[PDB]
C-alpha cells in the first residue's frame, strides 16, 4: 500500500530477521543511522531478541511504537497446559495470566528507551485493549502514564508529541533538578539527616 | 562518591547520586543483613545495574565474609553490559583507595 | 585534497569554466590577463574563495536515498526521469548500471531500456515488492536476476563483520548451545506456503536491511569504547567553562601631538551669586547689531560650505557618452588589479618573489603612461 | 507638525569658567550663558505648545537635575524668589524660575564644598542621563509621536585638555542617541577649538557641532543653529564645519592614529608594536611570528 | 560578443596546452 | 451500552469558578533576575566570520510557525542581519542555503550588509523544498571560513528546521574538520533536538551542550536570534592573541564623482585609504588594492560593551533606608507599591548600583543596560 515508501523519505527502515547475525547488522546500521542524524526505524518483535538486553538509550530510543499488546499465540497446545496447570496449583487465572505475560513483555520492551534522567522519549501503544490495562503497567510507568492518555486516538498523540518534543528539547533548569531528581553527596548528607 | 550506609562505607563511582539508587542500596543492604530473598524494582532509566554493582562489591569487600556474588542475567549481552560497569566501578575503586586490592571479576559464556 | 589553494590555482579547466558561466568578470579577465598581460596564476591567486564556491558549487552531491521508492507510476501512466534520479538508481543499485552499460550503446537506446526495466521483475524486487510468478516481467532484463542474486551474496561479503559484545544478538543464542527446550510456533517464525517452503515475504527484508545497510556504507569512504557507551553521563559532573576572562587597564597615556587659586574661585562664585540675585536682566541677551552681523556671516559661510559639499552626496550620472565613460572604467578596473596585486606582492616580504614586484612596478608605470 | 522634547546639558564647572573668565576680558560668563540658554528654552517652548525642556547641570561633584524639580524637593516645598519678573509668560515663569533658583541651590553647594577638587569630569555622566530622561518621556508617551534633541552646553577654556576617560561613554551616548534617532547638538565656548569626541558625537548622532569663543551673542548662534527642531532636521541643512576623521588615539603614546594595529582581545589601539611583545590595557601575549610578520619590511629588488 | 570572447578564451587555453606540450 | 447523547448536559458555564498578585508577578521577575546574576567579562572574539546556514527543504513548507515556517525564517534572518551588522560591524558573514540535497551559496563572505539583506530577499519569492544535507552546508561552511584569518572568529550558524537529515559521505569526518579548523557551530532547531547536531554543537564548542537551542514559540525564536548576535565567550585554551593591523580612512569630501576602488562606480563621497590612497564605497571593508582592514572609530567602539560589561543593578532591601525618593538619572518618583494593605514599601522599585550606590527605576534599569552601556551614577562619581 505504499506507507513504507513515504516512510523511506524520513527514516530508514531496518527490520529483526530471523537470522541473528543479520539482526545485529540491522541492529548496529540502526544505532549508526541514529549517530549521524540520518534517522532510522527499527521493527521488532516484542518478545523477539532485540526486545532483550538491547537497550536504546539517548538519540536510539526517542518512540517506542508498540504495535499491540503482545499477547501469545493462545491456542497453542503448550500455553494452554500451562494455564491449566497455572490455575490449578497456584488459582492464577487464565486471562491474569496471559494478560500479567503480554503486559510484562510490552512493560521490558519499555523499559529499554531510557538510561538516565536526563534521557527522554515517547511511549505509545496501539491497541484499544491497553487501556484496561493501565494498572498491570509497573509503577513508575503508571505514575508517567495520565489518565487522559488512555484512550487517544492517533492525532491528538501526534500533537502530544510533537509538544513533549518541543518541551524537553529545552534545556532544564539546574536548580529545578540540584537536590530533587539528582542529589550531590551533600544532599545525600543532609537526607541521611533527615532520615534519623 | 563515598559515603557511608549503617557502617558499611559504599564508593559509587559517580560524583552524583540519584535518590532512588540510595533507597535501592538502603533496601538491598536490609535484605543481605537480613538474609532473605527479595524482589526490587527500581524503574528503568535509573542505575539499577551500577547500583547493585557498587553496593554489592562494597559488602563483600568491607564485611569480612568476602561473599561471592553470582549475578546472574538474561543474555550475553547484559552480561557484557554489567562487566563493563564492574570494571568501571573497580576502576574508581582503585583510584579513591589508591590501590588495585585482591579482586577476581569474570564473565562466564559459551565456546562459541 | 581538492580545496587547496594550489590545486584551485593549477585548476585549468575549472577556471575556463566559471570564465564560461560568468560574464561580468570577463571585462577583467580579457583586459588584465590577455591584453594586459598579467599572469592568470596571480589573477586567481586574488579569487581563491570565487574560485573555491565554484568548485562546491559543482562538486557536491545528494545523499543516497530509496530513489526507487520515490518512482511511482504518476489506461497511459507516466513517470518523470530525472537524470540525479538516474545517477542515484545507479549508484544505490550497481545491477542496473551492469545492466545500463551491456544493452543501452549495443542492443536497444535508453527509454527501450527504462521501459523494459520499469516491466521488470527486477523493478520489483529492488522496489521491495512480493514478486510473483504470474507478472511477466521482461526477459532481457530478467536474465540478470540470478547475476543480481549473486550481487546480493557478494553485498553480504563486506557488510558482515563482527561486532561489539553490547548488541551481539548472535551471540545471546549461542550462549546456551545445548538448549533444546520447546519449539517455537509459526508465530514466532517466518511464514511459510501450503507446501511448508518460503513465501518470500523475509525476503523483502532482507532487501530492505540489505538497502539501509548499504546507504549507512556509503557514508564509511574516504569523502575502551564500551565504558564511554555504558557510563552515565547524567550522574557526571555538569560542564564547567572554560571561557577567558580578561581585565583591562584604564590607565592610557594621554593625548599627545594656569590653575586658578581657590580664593578667586570664591571670589568668581560669589560675583556669579549677587549677579543673580541683583537682576537678571534677561534682555540683555541682544546683541548690539553688530556682533551679530559677524555671526550671521560665520553660520551662513559654514552653510554655504555644508550645503556645497552636500548639494550631491546604483552609480551617479555620468557627463561622459558611454563608450569613454566605460573606456575610463575599465582602464580604473585594471590599475586598480595591477595596483592590487602589486600591493600583496610588495607587503608579502619575500625576496624570492622580487622579480615579479618589479614587473608590477613596470606594469604600474606603464598605467600610469596609459592614464 | 510634533513636538520633541530639548534635554539641554550644560557643563557648569566652576574652574572652566573661572579659567574662560580669566582668559576673557569679561567676569561673570555664567551668567551670559545662562541667559541666552533661558532665552533659548523660551524660544523652544514657544515653538510649540506641548514640547517640553529639560536641563541638567554637570558640576564638579555629580549632576543634577534644574528643570523640572525633584520630586522630594516638589513634594517638601514655595519661597518664590524674584531673580525673574513676576510680569512673563507663566509657562515660560515657572521654567525660568525653577531653573534659577536650582542653579543658586547647585552653585551655594559649590561654594560650601569648593575646598574638594575632583578632576574627574562628569559631562559623559550628564548625557547619559538626559538619554535615560529621553528615554523616559519617549517610552512614557504621555504626549504621542514626541520627538526628542540633545543640546550639550560645555566650555574648554583652554585649561582642560581631551580627557581619554570620556572616550568610552560618549561613544556609549552616541549609540543610544542613534538607535533612539536623537540628535545631539554641542556648543562649546573655550579657547580649543577642536573637540574630537564630541565633534564625533554632533556628526554621527546628526548632531550640529558649534564652536565658539564669546559668550556674547550666543543667543543669536542658539537661535539661529542650535534651533533645528527634530520635525525639520531632514529639510535644514547643517553648519556644523570642521569635518571630523573619526579617528582615535593610541594607547600608548596618545598621538592619533595612523595605520595601525589594535589587539584581537580587547581592541585597545596601538600606533605600534608594544614592547615585550604583551598587549598593553589587555595582558595578552602576542606571538612573536605574527608581530615579525607585521615588523617584515617590504621588498625591492637591489 | 560571447562568441568571440568564447574563442579567445578557447585559443588562450590551445596556446596554454601548447606551453605544456 | 448507553451513547454519548444520552448522557447528562456538559454544563460547561458551571465548570468556571471564581489581593498578593503583585507577589506573584515579582518572583518571577527575581527568578528572572537571579538567572542574570552569572556576570562576568568573558573574553568575547570581536572579528567574528558567521556563516548563517539556513534549511530550505520541505520541513520550511510546515505551517506550524506564521504563515509558513520559509518567510519567518527568512524575516527573522533579516533582522538578524541588521542587528548582527550593527552589534558586530566589524564582523563578516555568509548565507548559505540548503534545498534538494544540495547546499546552495546565495552571498559571499562580505562585511556589507546590504548584499546579504538583498539575498534574503531572493530567496524569499522562492518555494521551499527537497530534503536537507548537514554534511554539505557543512562542507561548504568549512570552505568558505578557510579564508578567514586565524584572529578572526570562525562561527556556523544553522537555522536547522528538519529532523533527519541525508549526507553525501560521512558527517564524523565533517564535525572532526570542522574541530581541527576551530569552527563553532551553534545550531537553532526548529523541530525537536536532533542528535546529530547536539553532538556537533557540543564537539564542536569544546565540551558546551548549551550551543544548541531549541524555540518555543514566536517571542522564543526572536529571543534566540537575538541571542546570536553577541560574540560567543573564546576558549582559555585559544592563543591566536594576534595584532590586527588596520587602518583609519579619513571621510573624503568632493562634489565631483570618482571612480571607487571596490566596485568601479562613480561614487560622490567615500574615504580614502590612509595606507595606499584608494577610496572605497562604505565602511568597514578591507581595502581592494592594498587588503588592509579600513574601519572608523565608531566600529570599534561598537564593541567595548561586550568587553566589559556593566555589573547587573541590585534590587533594594525594602526595609532598607532609601536614600533619594525619585530616580537618578531619570527622576521618576519611586511610588509607595503597596503590593497588599500591609505590604507597605514592599519590593521598592529602586535598583542600586555596585559601585556609585545609586538607585534607577525599572526603565532606566532596562535602559541603562541594553540600549546604553554606561552608568550615570558611575561617571557622576567624582573619582
Ligand atoms: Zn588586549
Ligand atoms: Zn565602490
Ligand atoms: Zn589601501
Ligand atoms: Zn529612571
Ligand atoms: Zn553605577
Amino acid at each position: 500500500m505504499g506507507i513504507l515508501d513515504e516512510v523511506w523519505k524520513h527514516k530508514l527502515i531496518l527490520v529483526e530477521t530471523p537470522d541473528a547475525q543479520e539482526t545485529s547488522l540491522a541492529l548496529e546500521t540502526y544505532r549508526k543511522a541514529c549517530s549521524n542524524g540520518r534517522g532510522a526505524i527499527l521493527l521488532s518483535v516484542a518478545r523477539g531478541k532485540v526486545s532483550e538486553g538491547i537497550d536504546f538509550d539517548h538519540q536510539y530510543g526517542r518512540t517506542v511504537l508498540m504495535i499491540g499488546i503482545p499477547f501469545q499465540y493462545t491456542e497453542s497446545r503448550i500455553l494452554k497446559a500451562r494455564l491449566e496447570f497455572m490455575r490449578e496449583n497456584y488459582r492464577i487465572r487464565e486471562n491474569d495470566f496471559l494478560s500479567f505475560d503480554a503486559m510484562r513483555h510490552a512493560a521490558q520492551c519499555l523499559g529499554r528507551v531510557l538510561r538516565g534522567k536526563d534521557d527522554y522519549g515517547v511511549m505509545v501503544l496501539a491497541d484499544r485493549r491497553f487501556s484496561r490495562k493501565r494498572s498491570q503497567l509497573p509503577k513508575w510507568i503508571a505514575q508517567g502514564l495520565s489518565d487522559a492518555d488512555l484512550n487517544l486516538s492517533t492525532d491528538m498523540a501526534i500533537s502530544n508529541t510533537k509538544q513533549f518534543l518541543r518541551t524537553m528539547a529545552q534545556p532544564t533548569d539546574p536548580k529545578d533538578q540540584e537536590g530533587v531528581s539528582v542529589w550531590s553527596y551533600e544532599d545525600l548528607i543532609k537526607h541521611q539527616n533527615s532520615r534519623k | 562518591m563515598k559515603f557511608y550506609i549503617d557502617d558499611l562505607p559504599v564508593l559509587f563511582p559517580y560524583p552524583k547520586i540519584y535518590p532512588e539508587q540510595y533507597n535501592y542500596m538502603c533496601d538491598i543492604k536490609k535484605t543481605l543483613d537480613v538474609g532473605g530473598n527479595s524482589i526490587l524494582e527500581m524503574p528503568s532509566g535509573t542505575g539499577k545495574t551500577v547500583s547493585l554493582l557498587s553496593l554489592t562489591i562494597a559488602y563483600q569487600m568491607h564485611y569480612p565474609e568476602h561473599r561471592k556474588i553470582i549475578y546472574c542475567s538474561r543474555t550475553m549481552s547484559e552480561i557484557e553490559k554489567a562487566l563493563v560497569e564492574l570494571e568501571n566501578l573497580m576502576d574508581y575503586r582503585t583510584k579513591e583507595l589508591g590501590y588495585q586490592e585482591d579482586f577476581r571479576g569474570l564473565g562466564l559464556t559459551s565456546r562459541k | 585534497d581538492s580545496l587547496s589553494k594550489e590545486k584551485l590555482l593549477t585548476n585549468l579547466k575549472l577556471q575556463q569554466s566559471l570564465l564560461k558561466g560568468n560574464k561580468v568578470l570577463m571585462k577583467v579577465f580579457q583586459e588584465t590577463v590577455i591584453n594586459a598581460g598579467l599572469p592568470p596564476s596571480e589573477f586567481w591567486s586574488t579569487r581563491i574563495p570565487l574560485l573555491r564556491a565554484f568548485a562546491l558549487s559543482t562538486s557536491q552531491k545528494v545523499g543516497p536515498y530509496n530513489v526507487l521508492s520515490t518512482i511511482k507510476p504518476v489506461n497511459k501512466v507516466n513517470v518523470n526521469l530525472s537524470r540525479e534520479k538516474i545517477l542515484n538508481i545507479f549508484e544505490n543499485y550497481p545491477i542496473v548500471k551492469k545492466a545500463y552499460t551491456d544493452n543501452v550503446p549495443k542492443n536497444f537506446k535508453e527509454p527501450e531500456f527504462w521501459a523494459r526495466f520499469f516491466s521488470s521483475k527486477l523493478f520489483r524486487k529492488l522496489r521491495g515488492e512480493k514478486i510473483m510468478q504470474n507478472d511477466r516481467g521482461d526477459v532481457i532484463i530478467d536474465r540478470y536476476l540470478t547475476l543480481d542474486q549473486e550481487f546480493d551474496r557478494k553485498d553480504d561479503d563486506m557488510l558482515l563483520h563482527p561486532v561489539k559484545k553490547i548488541i551481539d544478538l548472535d551471540g545471546n543464542i549461542q550462549d546456551d548451545p545445548v538448549v533444546r527446550g520447546n519449539r517455537p510456533d509459526f508465530t514466532m517464525q517466518p511464514g511459510v506456503d501450503i507446501n511448508g517452503n518460503s513465501d518470500g515475504t523475509v525476503d523483502i527484508l532482507k532487501g530492505m536491511n540489505r538497502l539501509s545497510e548499504k546507504m549507512i556504507m556509503a557514508l564509511k569512504n574516504e569523502y575502551n569504547d564500551e565504558r564511554n557507551e555504558l557510563k552515565i553521563d547524567d550522574l557526571n559532573e555538569s560542564y564547567k567553562t572554560n571561557y577567558a576572562i580578561i581585565h583591562l587597564k584604564r590607565n592610557a597615556h594621554e593625548k599627545t601631538t594656569l590653575k586658578v587659586s581657590n580664593q578667586q574661585m570664591l571670589q568668581q562664585l560669589s560675583l556669579v551669586m549677587d549677579n543673580l540675585i541683583n537682576k537678571l536682566d534677561l534682555n540683555q541677551v541682544v546683541p548690539n547689531n553688530e556682533v551679530s552681523n559677524k555671526i550671521n556671516k560665520r553660520v551662513i559661510t559654514a552653510i554655504k560650505i555644508n550645503a556645497k559639499q552636500a548639494k550631491h552626496n546604483l552609480e551617479v550620472k555620468s557627463t561622459l557618452p558611454i563608450d569613454l565613460l566605460e573606456s575610463c572604467r575599465m582602464l580604473h578596473t585594471t590599475c586598480c588589479e595591477f595596483l592590487k596585486h602589486f600591493y600583496i606582492h610588495f607587503q608579502s616580504g619575500e625576496q624570492k618573489q622580487a622579480s615579479t614586484v618589479k614587473k608590477l612596478y613596470n606594469h604600474l608605470k606603464d598605467c600610469i603612461e596609459k592614464l | 507638525e510634533s513636538p520633541s522634547l530639548l534635554t539641554v546639558i550644560i557643563e557648569i564647572a566652576p574652574k572652566l569658567w573661572t579659567t574662560f573668565d580669566e582668559e576673557g576680558n569679561e567676569k561673570g560668563s555664567i551668567i551670559k550663558v545662562l541667559e541666552a540658554l533661558i532665552v533659548f528654552l523660551n524660544a523652544h517652548l514657544a515653538f510649540n505648545s506641548a514640547n517640553k525642556v529639560a536641563v541638567i547641570a554637570a558640576y564638579s561633584q555629580g549632576i543634577k537635575y534644574l528643570y523640572p524639580e525633584s520630586t522630594s524637593a516638589l513634594k517638601a516645598s514655595r519661597s518664590d524668589l524674584k531673580i525673574i519678573n513676576s510680569d512673563m509668560y507663566r509657562r515660560f515663569r515657572n521654567v525660568d524660575e525653577t531653573l534659577v533658583e536650582e542653579i543658586y541651590k547647585l552653585f551655594e553647594l559649590e561654594k560650601k564644598q569648593i575646598e574638594q577638587n575632583s578632576q574627574r569630569s562628569t559631562l559623559a555622566g550628564a548625557m547619559s542621563a538626559g538619554l535615560t530622561y529621553v528615554n523616559r518621556i519617549s517610552k512614557e508617551s504621555v504626549t504621542t509621536s514626541l520627538k526628542s534633541r540633545l543640546l550639550v552646553l560645555t566650555c574648554g577654556s583652554g585649561s582642560s585638555k581631551d580627557e581619554i576617560f570620556q572616550y568610552i561613554p560618549i561613544m556609549n551616548c552616541i549609540f543610544s542617541a542613534t538607535k533612539m534617532k536623537c540628535p545631539i547638538d554641542v556648543v562649546k565656548i573655550g579657547g580649543s577649538k577642536e573637540s574630537t569626541f564630541l565633534q564625533q558625537t554632533t556628526d554621527a548622532t546628526n548632531g550640529v557641532y558649534l564652536h565658539v569663543e564669546s559668550t556674547e551673542g550666543l543667543i543669536q548662534y542658539l537661535a539661529t543653529a542650535m534651533f533645528i527642531d527634530p520635525s525639520l532636521r531632514p529639510i535644514i541643512v547643517k553648519p556644523n564645519h570642521g569635518s571630523v576623521d573619526f579617528r582615535t588615539s593610541c594607547y600608548l603614546t596618545g598621538r592619533v592614529v595612523a595605520v595601525g594595529f589594535i589587539c584581537s582581545v580587547c581592541l585597545c589601539v596601538l600606533s605600534i608594536i608594544p614592547p615585550g611583545n604583551k598587549c598593553p590595557a589587555c595582558d595578552s601575549q602576542f606571538d612573536e611570528h605574527v608581530i615579525a610578520k607585521l615588523k617584515r619590511k617590504p621588498v625591492v629588488p637591489r | 560578443e560571447e562568441r568571440e570572447n568564447e574563442k579567445t578564451l578557447n585559443d588562450y587555453y590551445a596556446a596554454l596546452a601548447k606551453k605544456q606540450a | 451500552g448507553g451513547y454519548a447523547w444520552e448522557d447528562e448536559i456538559k454544563r460547561s458555564w458551571d465548570l468556571v469558578k471564581v489581593m498578593a498578585s503583585l507577589v506573584a508577578s515579582i518572583v518571577e521577575a527575581r527568578k528572572k533576575r537571579t538567572a542574570k546574576k552569572n556576570i562576568t567579562p568573558y573574553q568575547r572574539g570581536i572579528i567574528r566570520s558567521l556563516i548563517l546556514t539556513l534549511d530550505c527543504s520541505e520541513a520550511m513548507l510546515e505551517k506550524d510557525l506564521r504563515p509558513n515556517r520559509h518567510a519567518m525564517i527568512i524575516q527573522y534572518a533579516i533582522d538578524f542581519v541588521h542587528e548582527f551588522f550593527d552589534q558586530n560591524p566589524i564582523s563578516q558573514m555568509g548565507i548559505i542555503i540548503m534545498r534538494n540535497g544540495l547546499a546552495q551559496l546565495v552571498s559571499q563572505v562580505s562585511g556589507n550588509p546590504q548584499d546579504h539583506i538583498d539575498a534574503l530577499k531572493s530567496i524569499r519569492k522562492q518555494e521551499p523544498k527537497g530534503n536537507p544535507s548537514l554534511q554539505n552546508a557543512l562542507e561548504m561552511a568549512r570552505g568558505l571560513l578557510l579564508p578567514v584569518p586565524a584572529h578572526c572568529t570562525r562561527e556556523v550558524l544553522i537555522v536547522f528546521g528538519s529532523l533527519s537529515t541525508t549526507d553525501p559521505g560521512d558527517i564524523h569526518q565533517t564535525i572532526d574538520s570542522l574541530v581541527s579548523e576551530k569552527i563553532r557551530v551553534k545550531v537553532l532547531g526548529l523541530s525537536a533536538q536532533v542528535a546529530i547536531c547536539k553532538e556537533l554543537c557540543k564537539a564542536t564548542n569544546y565540551g558546551d551542550e548549551s550551543f544548541y537551542k531549541i524555540l518555543l514559540d514566536e517571542t522564543h525564536l526572536k529571543e534566540l536570534f537575538n541571542e546570536a548576535v553577541t560574540p560567543l565567550p573564546v576558549n582559555k585554551i585559544n592563543k591566536g592573541f594576534t595584532l590586527v593591523k588596520m587602518g583609519f580612512p579619513t571621510r573624503i569630501f568632493e562634489d565631483t564623482p570618482t571612480f571607487c576602488s571596490c566596485h568601479s562606480k562613480l561614487v560622490y563621497g567615500g574615504y580614502f585609504c590612509p595606507n595606499c590612497h584608494s577610496k572605497v564605497c562604505s565602511l568597514p571593508t578591507v581595502c581592494p588594492c592594498c587588503d588592509l582592514m579600513l574601519i572608523l572609530s565608531t566600529h570599534l567602539a561598537r564593541s567595548y560593551h561586550h568587553l566589559m560589561p556593566l555589573k547587573t543593578f541590585a534590587e533594594v532591601p525594602t526595609t532598607e533606608k532609601f536614600r533619594s525618593e525619585d530616580c537618578f538619572s531619570c527622576q521618576s518618583r519611586f511610588p509607595i507599591l503597596k503590593n497588599h494593605k500591609n505590604g507597605k514599601l514592599l519590593t521598592s522599585s529602586r535598583y542600586r548600583c555596585e559601585d556609585c550606590k545609586q538607585e534607577f527605576c525599572v526603565d532606566c534599569d532596562v535602559f541603562i543596560h541594553e540600549i546604553l552601556h554606561n552608568c550615570p551614577g558611575c561617571e557622576s562619581k567624582p573619582v
